[PDB]
């Protein structure tokens, strides 16, 4: 009931969870997720990201890496708790690692 | 020769018995000795001093203590000191003070032993957590200071050369270790460098096996000075060694760790923790100089082995 | 035992020499006759307060908080009529008793007598509010002759032992009942819970005694073996292996 | 500023020792706070680094699955996206009282309304299955990471906040309360000096009074 | 004489000062931590501490009912007030690391009626109303308590 | 004397001994805080607070221009920086329940030259420029502050 997990990812990122069991339309029609292609522009990911961060039925949110570059600003701009972001791999980036933003919030983890 | 007096003796030999001692020593001064007096507690005398003037009535100052404390203070240590005696045989002599002070509470606001801090030019400050610790002597290091080293550096030229900028690194490893304590605390030695590494291990190193000394073993009784600036010497080419082995290679691809350093010449770290018991009475001056050099020697080669 | 009393409403000159007399008993006893005489002196800071009305009937002028400037040479005259003489058999011990005024250690009755006494026991006002008898606080108190006074051939030979252990314990009991105060019971791990249960049956058991229970050195050592077999044998780092096998078991 | 500015007395002095008694068992018991904290921002930020690895080998394995169900299935992403309409996973906010502080976590709710059945791609259910499976345990995985990360986060706001409390005790309050203490002890002293002045005089002039009268 | 003639006021007597105390010593942590964290055994002690503050150390000596209060009733009212704090302190450390634990929460909802009683026994007004009845609601109010805490374990 | 021959010299008077008593009142907690807790009309006060003391209350009784300051400009470069104060503070009351908050930082960056002229209106060399200057000069301060106020808000 409380709280939803939005998701902002890739193609295969967003079905894999949607078939998960996570996601689902609002009143609004609105989807707390965005597939997230090579023709999307950064405006339109910022603009997501924002709402979700506005959105007080949403929380966790996930979010690939390389998208979490894409619009990095937004990412330290929000401080607190509820919007817990997280950053994972997509199916061909890479492993994250570096640049967690909680590896930045605590400058003495590994 | 031994001076005693209680608490419950009279008030006059109390306050008298400071004075008494440093005649006694002067008298041999005069002979061209060299003497050396332990006042037990000067805080005792001045509390003797105290309740002669409560007797006089006269007008309290500083805590309550006799306006003259200070006078009095200076005028004893003042007779202190090297001289040339008396008479044609132009001889010479010495009286050296190392008077202790016990403030009520511990404080150093007392103005005896305020008073006391700014007369004595060496300041061996004790500590308690150390003896708590079982580390002996019990030395405060970062409160203890001496005024002297200036004087005595025509000595240490003259005799040993390299003891001044010896002890003058260890005092620099040392404060260092104090000073990184902040940032272990909050690290635990892992986002840290491998410099500094060098300085907190070789810090303890210093620390355990040639701060402490431990009196009640036949080998240590008393450590010559030949054999005291030999130990540090040891120790300060090592940490200049460790230190120049990360440095020098700390660039990229190949570089040289503590971790490295310390596996890999884990028996000259050994060594250097095992020549306190170089015991001077069956190993003479040659024997142990000789030795110390083999470790000089092997601990070089030990870094030149990394590189 | 040879009881004197000096009631408040005796002449206050009387009340000076009273700790004179006893002492002067106190020395042929101990040293004419070879015996051991223990010395109480039971509110010293009345004594003090005798000692300023005499120094004011000589029109003497008041020193440090009104009391005479000779107060500290005083102190030490009857203090220091004690201790063990070569050649004879006998020894005077002394327990002086003195109320702090207003609580406070730093005032010139506490502070001129610890300063020429070892050690204290120091008696504290939360223990006894709590309802604890005897409210004596071991953290405070020191007795500095304490090294000499206890071991083998005087005592038992782990009595040194028993008693750094339990102290530790104790300071440690104190210092984990203060954490729990802010963490909570859940936040605490098996060796907290230990020191916590130690610090309880430690005040019930070793502290509180009754005004009637004689308890001898053996028993209290043995009621710190009792409190002490409460943790395991590593967990007791202040004494040797070599005790804590011949004692700790059983 | 400098002093309470509390008039030297010896009630004052009394006062002042209660007061810095109370303000240095403030900071140790806030101390002991932040080490609570800290142990446990320790502890949870040992579990982030731990969970974040695992995490990381998770997702790795989902998505192969991914590619299986691909395989098998070839374009099923489109129909899952446009086909959606509820969940059946959901997030309820839970307490953990961590210590005085309450700290929020975020706890897994298997709400249960059912997904969509879809054998429409090659008929392909079994991997789709085991990929719903394989996701299904990222996602509590990811909650647990979430809550971690919340926890984190709770926390270094709260040892922040806790130790500028200690911090000022230690360098505001106390070395206030210690300077008021010995302006106090010393001025008391003064008064001490100035009665026994007098009173010296009042002895001296009796003295010289009795001497006249003889 | 308290053991000649009463018997109970001795014990009484003891727990009382060693519940206002231990009230002292939580106080000083409260401040500070504001009850984040308190154990059940620590919430009673401070409760029942205010119930002996407000509802037995405190009294209008201008009232008819608290101009003098005869001592046989002063220790009534103290019987009663140990024995509920032994009595809740018995539940909910009984209750501890199990099922259904009993806290505090649960105590002040289940017999809040037994608090109004206890802190309504500064009115019985002496002399207005007699010895004997005085003694005998007490002894009513100790039966309440022990009907109470039997029905909720 | 102040009303016959100024009038507006009293409540100014009245408005800088507010300002200066709320930031010692805010001063003594800030201390502890670290800035952290503080409303965006208190941080208005504290910062015109600062104007005051550091502009106002001090002065160089050693140079051509505070060797001597005629009393027309005391009140004259007060009246600036009060006035300042009551628009500064408007500005974020009219504003904080909007949808763009004017705090501190918005005006500080959007009026940066209005708080150096302020600062420089010590600078007047009354026997260099005469009354005429002066008062012609605040004046001209006054009207830029309105003017960028009007285009702030």
């Amino acid at each position: 009931r409380g709280k939803l997990i939005a998701v902002i990812g890739d193609e295969d990122t967003v079905t894999g969870f949607l078939l998960g069991g996570i996601g689902e339309l609002n009143k609004n029609r609105h989807p707390n997720f965005l597939v997230v292609e090579k023709d999307t522009t950064i405006n339109e990911i910022e603009d997501t990201f924002r709402q979700f961060l506005n959105r007080d039925d949403i929380g966790i949110i996930l979010i690939n890496q390389y998208i979490a570059e894409m619009v990095r600003h937004a990412l330290d701009a929000h401080q607190r708790s509820i919007p817990a972001v997280l950053e994972i791999p997509s199916k061909e980036h890479p492993y994250d690692a570096a640049k967690d933003s909680i590896l930045r919030r605590a400058k003495g983890m590994f | 020769a031994l001076v005693a007096n209680t608490s419950n003796m009279p008030v006059a030999a109390r306050e008298a018995s400071i004075y008494t001692g440093i005649t006694l020593s002067e008298y041999f001064r005069d002979m061209g000795y060299h003497v050396s007096m332990m006042a037990d507690s000067t805080s005792r005398w001045a509390e003797a001093l105290r309740e002669i003037s409560g007797r006089l009535a006269e007008m309290p100052a500083d805590s309550g203590y006799p306006a003259y404390l200070g006078a009095r203070l200076a005028s004893f240590y003042e007779r202190a000191g090297r001289v040339k005696c008396l008479g044609n045989p132009e001889r010479e002599g010495s009286v050296s003070i190392v008077g202790a002070v016990s403030p009520p509470g511990g404080d150093f606001s007392d103005p005896v032993t305020s008073a006391t801090l700014g007369i004595v030019q060496v300041f061996w400050g004790l500590d308690k957590k150390l003896a708590q610790r079982k580390h002996f002597p019990s030395v405060n290091w970062l409160i203890s200071y001496s005024k002297y080293m200036r004087a005595l550096d025509e000595y240490y030229d003259k005799h040993f050369t390299e003891f001044v900028p010896l002890r003058t690194k260890a005092k620099e490893i040392l404060q260092e270790e104090e000073d990184l304590a902040e940032i272990v605390q909050l690290v635990g030695k892992a986002s840290l460098a491998e410099t500094d590494k060098i300085t907190l291990e070789v810090a303890k190193l210093i620390k355990d096996d040639f701060l402490q000394q431990n009196g009640y073993t036949p080998y240590d009784r008393f450590c010559p000075f030949y054999k005291t600036v030999g130990m540090l010497s040891n120790m300060i080419s090592f940490y200049d060694m460790a230190r120049r082995a990360v440095e020098t290679t700390a660039q990229s691809d190949n570089k040289i760790t503590w971790s490295i350093i310390r596996e890999h010449m884990g028996e000259i770290l050994y060594k250097l923790s095992s020549m306190k018991f170089k015991d001077p009475v069956k190993d003479g001056e040659a024997k142990i100089k000789a030795d110390y050099a083999q470790l000089l020697e092997d601990m070089q080669n030990a870094f030149r082995s990394l590189e | 035992v040879c009881l004197f009393l000096n009631l408040a409403n005796d002449p206050t000159i009387e009340r000076i020499i009273t700790p004179r007399l006893a002492l002067t008993t106190a020395e042929f006893l101990a040293y004419q006759c070879e015996k051991h005489v223990l010395v109480i002196l039971t509110d010293m800071s009345s004594y003090a307060e005798a000692l300023r009305e005499v120094s004011a009937a000589r029109e003497e002028v008041p020193g440090r908080r009104g009391f005479p400037g000779y107060m500290y040479t005083d102190l030490a005259t009857i203090y220091e009529r004690a201790g063990r003489v070569e050649g004879r058999n006998g020894s005077i011990t002394q327990i002086p008793i003195l109320t702090m005024p207003n609580d406070d250690i730093t005032h010139p009755i506490p502070d001129l007598t610890g300063y020429i006494t070892e050690g204290q026991i120091y008696v504290d006002r939360q223990l006894h509010n709590r309802q604890i008898y005897p409210p004596i606080n071991v953290l405070p108190s020191l007795s500095r002759l304490m090294k000499s006074a206890i071991g083998e051939g005087m005592t038992r030979k782990d009595h040194a032992d028993v008693s750094n252990q339990l102290y530790a314990c104790y300071a440690i009991g104190k210092d984990v009942q203060a954490m729990k105060a802010v963490v909570g019971e859940e936040a605490l791990t098996s060796d907290d819970l230990l020191y916590l249960e130690f610090l309880q049956k430690f005040e019930k058991n070793f502290i509180t005694q009754g005004p009637y229970e004689n308890r001898t050195v053996y028993e209290t050592l043995d009621i710190g073996w009792q409190l002490l077999r409460i943790f395991p044998k590593e967990m007791l780092k202040r004494i040797p292996q070599s005790t804590l096998s011949e004692f700790y078991p059983r | 500023k400098d002093r309470i500015e509390i008039f030297p007395s010896r009630m004052a002095q009394t006062i002042m020792k209660a007061r810095l008694k109370g303000a240095q068992t403030g900071r140790n018991l806030l101390k002991k706070k932040s080490d609570a904290l800290t142990l446990r921002f320790r502890q949870i930020l040992k579990k982030i680094i731990e969970t974040k690895m695992l995490m990381g080998e998770v997702m790795r394995e989902a998505a192969f699955s991914l590619a299986e169900a691909k395989f098998t299935a070839g374009d099923f992403s489109t129909t899952v996206i446009q086909n959606v309409n509820k969940a059946q996973v959901k997030i309820r906010a839970k307490k953990d009282n961590v210590a005085g502080v309450t700290l929020p976590v975020f706890e897994h709710y298997h709400e249960g309304t059912d997904s969509y059945e879809l054998t429409g791609l090659a008929r392909g259910g079994e991997q789709l299955a085991k990929l719903k499976r394989n996701y299904a345990k990222a996602v509590e995985l990811l909650v647990e990471l979430a809550s971690l990360q919340t926890s984190f986060v709770t926390l270094d706001e709260a040892i922040k906040i806790t130790n500028r409390r200690v911090n000022a005790i230690e360098h505001v309050i106390i070395p206030r309360i210690e300077r008021t203490l010995a302006y106090i002890i010393t001025e008391l002293d003064e008064r001490e000096r100035e009665e026994f002045y007098r009173l010296k005089k009042i002895q001296e002039k009796k003295k010289i009074i009795k001497e006249k009268s003889e």
